[PDB]
């Protein structure tokens, strides 16, 4: 209920080195 | 993981390592969906055609690992299992239909920078995202190559491996194998004319196939690495357990007892 939010990344308002790729495929 | 890349630290906080008490061996991946529940593939625990039948007893569970080989002192947590729940209708006899199992830890775990559960998708979320050509992500500590044959290069990663793969049109999937496919399954990866490669491999089962929501910037577990023919072969694709089709049983076992 806090699931899927990453501390070192989303918790940090940071991004992983290749998540855009994914975001870019979602039409 | 074939043709992937070293995962970033804390990049996949739900990644779990199924581990054998003795001989000490990495068996499968798995994922954290609560501080008491772990999700994996059934063939990880029970596969009779190969003499496989592990009981709660035979294993360990490691949460927070990065390094494959090395014990990460105040990061990782080694937990023991209370129970193992395998889908009553997992078909080990033919096509690995419903390749799912749940493991509830002896005592809960505490979330930290490296230990954090992943969401299970809802009706809305499954449907919105489980579209062909939409890319998901896979993580593991499995084989970097087809190891049952003579090959060059190392066969296993030192750290967590990650690959991002597109979902494929069932028909494509369907026609790619003589193996009977079903609604509980989905195949993913690149096409021979895409120029990109990648796939999961032996040792990768139980690992998650995750997706990020453009809607809530949250990661969801859409698949469980299941089966495949060789690894990263042209005109072939990896197969993943369809988590959304299985939630019903999922939730049923998870909420039984208070
Ligand atoms: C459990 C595993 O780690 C592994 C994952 C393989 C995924 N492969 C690719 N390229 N993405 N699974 C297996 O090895 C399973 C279990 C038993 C046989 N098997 C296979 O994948 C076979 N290669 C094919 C097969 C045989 C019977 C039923 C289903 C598939």
């Amino acid at each position: 209920a806090d699931c899927g939010l990453r501390p070192l990344f989303e918790k940090k308002s940071l991004e992983d080195k290749t998540e855009r790729e994914l975001l870019e495929s979602y039409i | 993981i074939v043709e992937g890349s070293d995962a970033e630290i804390g990049m996949s906080p739900w990644q779990v390592m199924l581990f054998r008490k003795s001989p000490q061996e990495l068996l499968c991946g798995a994922s954290l969906i609560s501080d008491r529940w772990v999700l994996t593939a059934a063939h990880c625990l029970l596969y009779p055609p190969w003499d496989k039948n592990f009981t709660e007893n035979d294993l360990l569970v490691r949460i927070g690992k990065h390094s494959r080989t090395r014990y990460e002192r105040n990061i990782e947590k080694i937990s023991m299992l209370e129970k193992i729940y395998i889908h009553p209708r997992y078909n080990w006899r033919e096509n690995l239909d419903r390749d799912i199992a749940l493991m509830k830890l002896k005592k809960p775990v505490a979330f930290s920078d490296y230990i954090h559960p992943v969401c299970l998708p809802d009706r809305e979320t499954a449907a919105s995202l489980l579209q062909a050509g939409y890319k998901g992500r896979v993580t593991g500590w499995g084989n970097l190559k087809e190891t049952w044959t003579a090959n060059v290069g190392k066969g296993q990663p030192s750290v967590l491996q990650v690959v991002n793969l597109p979902i494929v049109e069932r028909p494509v999937c369907k026609d790619s194998t003589r193996i009977r496919i079903t609604d509980n399954m989905f195949c993913a990866g690149y096409k021979p004319d895409e120029g990109k490669r990648g796939d999961a491999c032996e040792g990768d089962s139980g690992g998650p196939f995750v997706m990020k929501s453009p809607f809530n910037n949250r990661w969801y577990q859409m698949g469980i690495v299941s089966w495949g023919e060789g690894c990263d072969r042209d005109g072939k694709y990896g197969f993943y357990t369809h988590v959304f089709r299985l939630k019903k049983w999922i939730q049923k076992v998870i909420d039984q007892f208070g």
